[PDB]
């Protein structure tokens, strides 16, 4: 007899680096190797009680008593300098492949059935569709999260570095490519071909992604926001702290990774809301809701169980969803 | 009710048993609780810090104490799924509100 | 003069002293070759007082030994995974397990109680067979204190127990709490022929017990199942 | 008549240090002495709910309410500097020798019986096969556990240091030699000859192992992971700790020692699964399985007892396995579990 394993873990593929941030002037972007780095600084703020307080309080004496409290805090902030209109981010990522095998298991028969199942999926159709989705998500500058709204022109440069020197190059415009749909383009097909070759294990891939965003002079950039310990007082960045590699503002790697896998379009409840990041019980914390609700038979777990045990292979888009979840990696045990 | 009365009595005994208010080296959250749950602003304490502690009573100290009490009481989904656990949560909320009112009346 | 409570011994220290004007003596409580506690007691103490001076340490040692060498627990769950229907304490594992999560393909599953569970699906008749075969006696934790080579079923590796090991189960101080007379009646012998076994040294008129009598006695006391 | 000893213990041979990490750029590999260390930092993480759920859960109101309150963790992390692409790992190794002698025993007869047994083994076969497999595992960079996978190119230098200076040198490409088999090569044979000389009590050997691995710029590395203990935490504490000696990321020495003795190809299960580490009831923990189950007659204890007490010398590869387990060291006897 055959039953599902009790411990099961998959090492991730598609590992990004951390995204360092540098600044300079537009049309110097063929010499953006010595641009200075953006620096997080300090700022003071004295505000008011703007929150929706507890209503049916007919006491305005406590209200203008609370108005006389300046509640001063201290805020970290990072902005563009005065002489620069363009922001430059940079990271690397590798593609690993061998995305079928787990990293821990109890059963052996379950593991072999899973391996031959992903072998049947690969021999049916390779990684071409998924690498098309990933290259499309890489082409538009989705990984700039809040540094993408209100931008004039965003241009990304891609380098595939086989040896220590660059082998091939792309050069895209972001805002021509949509954040909604998946089109076809010959350079995008070449990039997706390279990524799908990497995911199949036929050769190793190292990429380098550089973006440029012409916001303007002196505006505010958004790096990742840290965790504040409440053990201190109202001073010492009591409001927020910004993530920084040594003397440089930067973005967390899981932010880049969450942006890269925003390809779930087969969630059933709607289609006009665009693609989603792929995970079991496909949910977004911004909306605070959960698509792929498991009482509908469309979560990752029930589909995987019906595929591996009872051989009820689902529709091809759901198989894309399952293999993308396996490429994400995680802990799938009780 | 006995636990709340014992906590209030232990706080009062620790406060009145304290001869003076010392600046605690590295009292992590102990100063934030002892702005109200600690003694009056003596010569070892700053007068501006004493005026700031008299400006705001320790409501957040009461929230932290209610959180520590709710963490001390082992809860589960059987109380959340049952109506008796909801009634026990309502009774604990009423006791925490009475304790916060007794603290805020003496505080400030 | 020593005092013997099962496998424990309480000896005095052969030269007293005067504490507070009264004569005293040091006492030591042993468990085989291992010394556990030392107290200083006055004279004019009967042996019952020296007994219940150490009774609490004896009871605590019993509690810890009972908890440490407890046998494993299997459980019977339905198709969802929670709501355990019955439990059983086994002395061995049913040899066919491999890490599982129950699904809707079967209505009955037999999981372990340890956390990365192993499990098997059953059908309530083979479950009764496993419960008959692999169950555990009520006093199975005493087997954790025994050297194992006196517990094997193979006759080639077995050796007879010594008197100190044999006092773990027989005698009023032992963990089973059964007498020598009752154990002699359990084997169909005289009291004297059974006292021949527990003398202390084979030079001083003492015989080894047999293989069959030893295993049958462990069976009848509810220590080892001995199928 | 001759029974086994109740107390038995063997100290280990093949003593490594613990390896620490450093960073630099490729083709500076011959000047790697001032390459700075790789330090550990902290960062924040907010996670979702992405595991299985019980059946009394999955009422969607409870699920959404679970998504409402998030979890906030702190995590130690370590990665390359933002202008380097090569990781450097360095540690030293001592081969001791005298592998027959126990460190504690009871029966003298058992002691000299197994002494003459290992003397007969070492007279028939040298230490050549085991040292060949050990130098093979030193050649490929198997001690890089997760830093090896997905690497571009990896090169390893060994220096035999006898006095206060170098005596001989080796260079290799680690991904040329597979992790699957044991070939032959002249430089590898000289290294295995040196190691088998050290194991036989002939000379005094001491090695220095340096590995260079090409990863990429700013990419993540993997040191050993510590153990955190906390009693009813407040859900804001760290959830991951990394080992470091004097503020430099490092690997535990027993991780290196476990990677070194991965030379068991003789287990009866299969052959397409690769060599494993030498163990009594030879078991890997990632599979959660135990090759050489004692219900088959191929664990360490039954092989040793049949060889010593009743003189059934097993097959020569099983004798290699038993001698490797004796080189590893351990505790045997009646301290049983």
């Amino acid at each position: 007899i055959l039953s599902t394993a009790s411990v099961l873990a998959f090492e991730r593929k598609l590992d990004p680096s951390d995204a360092l941030m540098s600044a300079g002037a537009w049309a110097q972007r063929d010499a953006s190797q010595e641009w200075p780095a953006v620096t997080v600084r300090e700022k003071s703020v004295r505000g008011t009680i703007s929150n929706r307080l507890k209503t049916k309080d007919r006491d305005p004496a406590k209200l203008d008593a609370s108005i006389q409290s300046p509640n001063l805090q201290t805020v970290d902030v990072a902005n563009l300098p005065s002489d620069a209109d363009t922001l430059k981010v940079r990271f690397t990522l590798r593609v690993l492949g061998g995305a079928g095998t787990p990293s821990a298991c109890n059963d052996a028969a379950y593991r072999d059935k899973l391996l031959q199942t992903v072998a049947t999926y690969v021999n049916e159709q390779g990684f071409a569709e998924l690498a098309r989705r990933y290259a499309h998500n890489l082409a538009n500058a989705r990984f700039l999260w809040r540094n993408r709204v209100g931008a004039e022109a965003v241009e990304v440069r891609i380098n595939h570095i086989r040896q220590g020197e660059v082998a091939r190059t792309w050069r895209f415009d972001a805002l021509a490519i949509g954040l909604r749909d998946f089109k076809a383009d010959a350079e995008l097909d070449a990039l997706a071909e390279l990524i799908a070759s990497g995911l199949s294990g036929s050769g190793h891939v190292l990429l380098e992604v550089v973006a440029f965003a012409r916001i303007g002079d002196g505006q505010e950039v958004f790096p990742s926001q840290e965790l504040i310990l409440d053990k201190g007082d109202k001073k010492g960045q009591k409001s927020k702290t910004l993530y920084s590699v040594r003397d440089a503002a930067a973005i967390h790697s899981q932010k880049i990774g969450n942006a890269l896998r925003t390809i779930d379009t087969w969630y059933p409840d709607e289609d006009g809301l665009g693609p989603i990041a792929v995970e079991p019980y496909g949910s977004v914390t911004s909306q605070g809701k959960a698509y792929r609700q498991p009482k509908q038979k469309l979560d990752f777990y029930t589909l995987l169980d019906n595929w591996v045990l009872r051989d009820e292979a689902p529709a091809v888009e759901q198989q894309h969803y399952v293999i993308a979840n396996l490429i994400r990696g995680g802990v799938f045990g009780e | 009710g006995q636990i709340c009365d014992e906590a209030l009595q232990y706080a009062a005994r620790l406060r009145e048993l304290e001869p003076g208010w010392s600046a605690t080296p590295g009292c992590q959250l102990h100063d934030a609780e002892q702005l109200w749950l600690d003694p009056l602003r003596a010569q070892t304490d700053e007068t501006f810090l004493q005026r700031r502690l008299r400006g705001d009573w320790p409501a957040e100290v009461g929230n932290r104490f209610a959180n520590w009490l709710n963490r001390a009481v082992s809860s589960d989904s059987q109380i959340l799924g049952s109506p008796e656990a909801a009634q026990w949560s309502q009774e604990l909320s009423k006791e925490l509100t009475m304790f916060k009112e007794i603290l805020e009346d003496e505080r400030d | 003069n020593a005092i013997h409570i099962g496998p424990f011994s309480i000896t005095p220290a052969a030269r007293g002293l005067h504490y507070g004007g009264l004569p005293h003596h040091q006492w030591t409580l042993y468990y085989g070759p291992r010394e556990m506690a030392i107290k200083t007691l006055p004279d004019s103490y009967t042996s019952s007082e020296v007994r219940d001076e150490f009774s609490d340490i004896i009871a605590e040692f019993v509690i810890d030994a009972r908890h440490r060498y407890a046998p494993d627990v299997l459980e019977l769950v339905n198709s969802d995974g929670d709501a355990v229907l019955a439990r059983v304490a086994v002395s061995r594992l049913p040899e066919a397990l491999s890490g599982c999560i129950p699904d809707d393909r079967f209505p009955y599953w037999l999981l372990t109680a340890s956390r990365p569970r192993l499990g098997l699906p059953v059908t309530l008749n083979e479950y009764t067979a496993l419960a008959v075969e692999l169950s555990a006696p009520p006093l199975a934790w005493i087997t954790g204190l025994l050297p194992g080579e006196v517990l094997t079923h193979d006759a080639e590796e077995w050796r007879p127990p010594t008197s100190w090991e044999l006092r773990h189960v027989v005698g009023e101080g032992s963990f089973t709490g059964v007498s020598g007379a009752a154990a002699a009646a359990l084997l169909g012998m005289s009291a004297t022929n059974f006292r021949k076994y527990t003398a202390g040294d084979s030079a001083a008129n003492r015989q080894k017990i047999s293989f069959a009598a030893w295993h049958y006695l462990l069976d009848r006391l509810g220590v080892k199942r001995a199928s």
